[PDB]
């Protein structure tokens, strides 16, 4: 994909979910469906647990290499953190290739 | 063993393996004859103007080797590996050779 990552054939399926409908106060009958519900929502928890494979660097570079650092010259607040308002702060996009290898 | 023969191998690695890493480390040294083979004994009195310069001792016609150093023993690139991820470290053990003598 364009965009990177994974493309898959057969990718995590689609997880939906709704809140079934109530009907609200219906007196007669009609063959015309039910058009009034009692209004509502729902809320819950969701937890996602995923299991990754590593591959291991194995190199035999001499010199110290690049690493990806938390670096700020004289931080007004601390980055990947809720600052006063409580809500949260990034202030840069953390790619992946810090490591280094030969051709 | 004999002339045409060597008495050992090279061998410089780090093998990081969990909770230990093995560091090994060769190299080539030279050995002058000292003092021409004899003991002097050696003194000073007071230099720069401090007498705790002072002393009395012996030289003798034995070198050592010294690997008390940690650049000895890590390439700049392990000790960034080690810094950059670990909450501590301890020496366990220690091998020495020598080897490949020439006169």
């Amino acid at each position: 994909p364009a965009m990177g990552g994974f493309g898959l054939k057969h990718p995590p399926p689609m997880m939906l979910i709704k809140n079934t409908p109530v009907p609200g106060n219906i007196t007669s009958f009609s063959d015309v469906p039910v058009s009034s519900f009692i209004t509502q929502y729902s809320t819950g928890q969701v937890t996602v647990e995923m299991e990754w494979e590593l591959k291991k660097e194995n190199s035999k570079r001499w010199n110290p290499e690049i690493q990806y650092t938390n670096n700020y010259n004289d931080p007004q607040f601390v980055d990947f953190a809720p600052d006063s308002t409580g809500e949260y702060r990034t202030t840069r996009p953390i790619g992946t290739r810090y490591l280094t290898r030969p051709l | 063993d004999g002339v045409g023969n060597a008495s050992g191998d090279w061998h410089c690695d780090s093998t990081w393996m969990g909770d230990r890493v093995v560091t090994k480390s060769t190299r080539t040294w030279v050995l002058p004859s000292y003092n021409n083979h004899q003991y002097r004994e050696i003194k000073s009195g007071s230099v720069d103007g401090s007498n705790a310069n002072a002393y009395f001792g012996y030289s003798t016609p034995w070198g050592y080797f010294d690997f008390n150093r940690f650049h000895s023993h890590w390439s700049p690139r392990d000790w960034q590996r080690l810094i950059n991820n670990y909450w501590g470290f301890r020496p366990r053990s220690l091998r020495v050779k020598i080897f490949n003598i020439q006169v």
